[PDB]
């Protein structure tokens, strides 16, 4: 993109300043997605529990 | 073949689900505990199923601090929307509780503040009347529509944020008081006059008045006064909802 | 009410702007109308505010091009985020000066 | 850098203490106590719901932590991606702004008491105060500050109540309770002066 | 369904509450006022003797008008529950 | 003053001032402005554009110039948040549409 | 009540301006402002009926018919001109 | 009560304007406005009955009948003209 | 709201005051508007044309007196409607 | 605060006038900082470069965190001495 | 108010002592406490301040202000010469 090339030159300025599919793949990505979804569910559950504990307060 | 790329679908369906569910758990009527949890989760899931395919999918991994920042952003947006909506019901509850306290309904708070003995029954009456009015004016549909619309204004992707904007929501805390005063005003003032009248009776022969004649008279007068004042809340109800909605529209952006 | 406060503020700004515009040599009386944008219960969108300025000139006192410019600048500055191009200046005969 | 599974375990475990972080480390206790005392001042213990007060305190806490959040983003969020610093050197580096904030808001007496409670004699410098000594001292300082702000809020409402009672007594009334008369006047004073916005402005200024 | 119907719902409900509570409150108020004026006439002032006849009067009030209140409130609730499925939206 | 009342009053005041400025215009003896400000609804996408009707009474024989019609259009449109000129109707005392 | 009153006041002002039109001796405006229905195929829309009494022999010009239409349509949020009916004192439809 | 009162006011004003029409000496309008429904099916269209008394021999023209129809239909939110009945003092349906 | 508006009226007043103090200037009128921009109208003494440095110094003063006022948003105009900017 | 600002402005103008060539001074402070100083000189009493420098120093010091470069000094004729 | 008054009082006393210095006819001290100081002295006809006198003025003003770094004290004469 024109804006994409703008971003590339921006990252170059930043550097300046700083100075078919098989079962093997199907199953592995399937498991990885299951793991990531479980992680997201657990993190959200922790956040929701913390929020409800905060809001169940008594001021 | 038989690809079914799972990460793409997960990243497309997750963050809109997080924002929709964050609104659901805090938005009035949609956040009431009487709804079973599975009903709320299913409503969020179905709304996300309808909305997400049109949105540009994000590619940030769930196993990164960027995912945590995204989740925090969605939670903040949802709770801000729900709470700004809840402010109007807070104002109505305040006005009702004050009318009830000038009724002398709960006199034990003036002598024992927060002593496990308080019944703001008028506050509950007008709170549920306000909920009925909000249901009638289809405010919840609007809430869902605005939750969808805040994407165009603020996309899922991490975007920079502002400051006094938060103050605005916090400064909305003034409205709860300011609008509450007006609703009361249309009744408390006359009640005040009534109490003033009772004072004139006590300027006569000492004692033998107040706590024996004032309470029943003022209770009946408050009852019939605000029974007549009931038709007045609905225009004020729409005014409150419009105030909350356009404040949300102006400040969320 | 806040809304009442906002209306009062809009009116006061209009008054002072008209005042300064009149004080100007060629101008006998001025009338300023402001349209501040509005909020919506849904959808993001700015509506750059707009202004309409009607001037009555002294007998034959035609306004200079520079004068139109200066009127434009003043009115635009007095309104938070007023894009000059949204200021209309008109005379007592209905000629658009801007 | 240690194992990814251990990192996940530690992260989810630390997620549990989020209310503890909000209460003990940020200012949330101060705003919540100020709101409670202000509600007690007006004479109505259930006029704004506890939920609304909690959310308002949460928004105020978010704004007043926004500079510290920005410092955390600069020192921890960004360099964790460029991998110049990560894991240990950074979590501590990101927690450093919290240490600076809590040193700023903590009185010396509480820190001195909690040091002599831990037999930490050689604590000479003021930027190397351990978290165990810094946290409860900060909480106690916040309690004292919140009580002081609550008393300052109490003063005008107490004055109004006293004035109303005095005028009732002087006018000849000896039986009329002054609370019923003074409640709407308390509200009209609170709204007319716009008490809420100045209160939040002072709280933000109170740091 | 319309807000006019809702607000009417609240009004009629709370007028029913007013009708239910008006006899007892009015009887108590009249008894208190009568005892107070008698105290003023006799120049007697104790804050406890006005509390005695009030309880007896208000308790008699349930004897006399209690069935009427019980019949009015039941009719209100019965009609409300019967008309519930026609004011649904 | 109800929230609705507050709005209606604002509308009336705007109408009055606009008519006032229109009258001050030389050829115009009296003006009458009617505003129709619309309503947002949860069953539509683009809210309908506001509309205005302007009736002018001219001085004996004082016909309005094409530019006079234009300037009236501009003023009325600007005075109403989001008023698309094309929704401003200008009419004389004889019922001739000037716009 | 607040809405109905708004309706009455508007009807009144519109009739007023219409009478203030040279050929018009008196005007009467009736507005039908209702609630619409989405996905009901052909719904409907707000509507107006305008009755004018003319001065003896003062027939309204086609332009006059057009300007009345424009004014009434604009004064009603979302009033499609085609839903404005204009009638004379004899029952002739002018629109 | 608020609704019924609104209905009787609308009836009154409509009759009023109808009597204004030259040939009409007195008018009587009856509106039947049905129960609204916000579901996805239930809906019914309102109806009107108009009785006119004419001046001695003042027969209403076709166009006149048409204009009465238009006015009454417009004054009632969603009134389909075909549900307006116009009758004279002798019981002749002008519709 | 009132407290803010009143301070703006004041700032405007004092700025106009200092602008007049300058010999050539007979009277000044300052209009402010923050979201900022300023419009300054000066009336000169008979024939007392403002020098380019005079226009510049006015710009500097007005810009400084308004928190975050970018000079380029200050308009200076004379009693005849000439933009000295 | 506003009163404190006004008082500081007054005293600064005072000291600036005290200086010989200066007949009257006017100081405007913008504290969020910047300063505008208008001086009226005695008939023909032009301010020297060092004098301009000293005015700058005084005004900058009197305002917490005032960067000299944000002090504008102007004469009664509208000449920027800065 | 209490603070502003304290600042004014400190300014006054400092100016006082500075004037009480032989060559000095009148002194004016401005404090900017968030610190910095500006000192204007009027000298007796021809009474030029020596280097040490300048140094001593600096020391006094710096000490009188909690945490005032001398380098933030400006001393100026009645003609606008920076003695610093």
């Amino acid at each position: 993109a024109i804006q994409g090339i703008e971003g590339v030159i921006s990252q170059l300025q930043a550097t300046a300043m700083a100075a078919g599919i098989a079962l093997n793949d199907v199953m592995a990505d399937m498991q990885k997605a299951s793991v990531s979804m479980q992680m997201g569910i657990q993190v959200r559950n922790k956040l929701v529990a913390a929020y409800q504990e905060v809001m169940s307060m008594q001021v | 073949v038989t690809s079914e790329q799972w990460l793409y679908w997960l990243h497309l369906y997750f963050w809109p689900l997080l924002r929709v569910l964050a609104l659901i758990s805090t938005a009035p009527i949609l956040s009431e505990r009487a709804i079973p949890k599975r009903v709320k989760l299913g409503l969020g899931i179905m709304i996300t199923l309808v909305i997400a395919p049109s949105l540009p999918a994000n590619d940030t991994p769930l196993f990164s601090i960027a995912a945590l920042w995204l989740a925090m952003q969605q939670i903040l947006i949802g709770i801000a929307l729900g709470f700004t909506m809840q402010f109007a019901f807070a104002a109505v509850r305040t006005a009702g509780e004050f009318i009830g306290l000038q009724m002398g309904l709960s006199f034990a708070t003036f002598v024992d503040p927060g002593s496990h003995l308080n019944m703001p029954v008028l506050a509950r009456i007008m709170d549920m009347l306000a909920m009925l009015l909000f249901l009638t004016f289809n405010g919840h549909l609007w809430l869902i529509s605005l939750l969808v619309d805040t994407f165009h204004t603020l996309p899922i992707g991490s975007n920079p944020v502002n400051s006094n904007a938060f103050m605005a929501l916090a400064r909305a805390g003034g409205l709860i008081f300011l609008n509450g005063l007006m609703l009361a005003l249309p009744v408390i003032t006359l009640l005040l006059t009534l109490n003033l009248a009772l004072g004139l009776l006590n300027r006569m022969a000492p004692q033998l008045s107040i706590f024996v004649i004032g309470f029943p008279l003022t209770l009946t007068v408050g009852i019939m006064l605000m029974a007549a004042l009931m038709p007045l809340i609905a225009p004020f109800c729409e005014h409150l909802f419009s105030e909350i909605f356009n404040l949300l529209a102006d400040i969320v952006s | 009410s806040q809304f009442s406060e906002q209306v009062n503020y809009q009116r006061a700004l209009e008054g002072e702007l008209a005042r300064t515009i009149e004080t100007l040599g060629p101008v006998k009386s001025a009338r300023v109308h402001l349209a501040m944008p509005k909020p919506s219960l849904f959808v993001r969108e700015q509506k750059s505010p707009s202004a309409s300025v009607t001037v009555t000139l002294e007998p034959g006192r035609a306004l200079d091009e520079g004068q139109i410019s200066a009127v434009v600048h003043l009115v635009s500055s007095a309104v938070a985020g007023l894009p000059p191009g949204n200021v209309t200046l008109v005379d007592q005969s209905g000629h658009l000066l801007t | 850098s240690w194992s990814l599974s251990v990192q996940t375990l530690v992260f989810i475990t630390s997620l549990t203490f989020l209310p503890a972080i909000l209460l003990m480390m940020t200012s949330f206790t101060r705003i919540i106590i100020v709101f409670g005392l202000l509600r007690n001042a007006l004479g109505t213990p259930s006029a704004p719901p506890n939920q609304v007060l909690l959310g308002l305190a949460l928004f105020l806490t978010f704004f007043i932590m926004s500079p510290v959040i920005d410092k955390i983003y600069v020192d921890a969020y960004q360099p964790f991606s460029e991998q110049k610093i990560s894991m240990q050197e950074a979590l501590d580096k990101g927690a450093q702004p919290l240490r600076a904030f809590m040193l700023r808001q903590t009185r010396e007496a509480d820190l001195a008491l909690f040091a002599r409670l831990a037999n930490s004699g050689p604590l000479q410098g003021p930027e190397a105060v351990p978290m165990r000594i810094l946290l409860p001292a900060y909480v106690t300082s916040e309690l004292k500050t919140a009580f002081q702000i609550g008393f300052t809020i109490f003063i005008p409402f107490l004055i109004i109540d006293l004035v109303i009672a005095s005028v009732l007594m002087a006018l000849g009334m000896m039986m009329v309770p002054p609370a019923t008369i003074a409640l709407p006047f308390k509200l009209m004073l609170f709204v007319l002066v716009d008490g809420w916005q100045l209160l939040m402005g002072s709280l933000a200024q109170s740091f | 369904m319309t807000p006019e119907s809702v607000m009417m719902m609240g009004t009629e409900a709370m007028k029913v509450a007013l009708a239910l509570a008006a006899p007892l409150l009015l009887v108590a108020l009249i008894t208190g006022l009568i005892i107070s004026i008698l105290q003023a006439a006799t120049q007697i002032n104790e804050m406890t003797l006005s509390f005695i006849p009030k309880i007896v009067a208000v308790f008699i009030a349930i004897i006399v008008a209690g069935p009427w209140m019980l019949n009015l409130l039941l009719d209100y609730v019965r009609t409300l529950f019967s008309n519930l499925p026609y004011i649904i939206g």
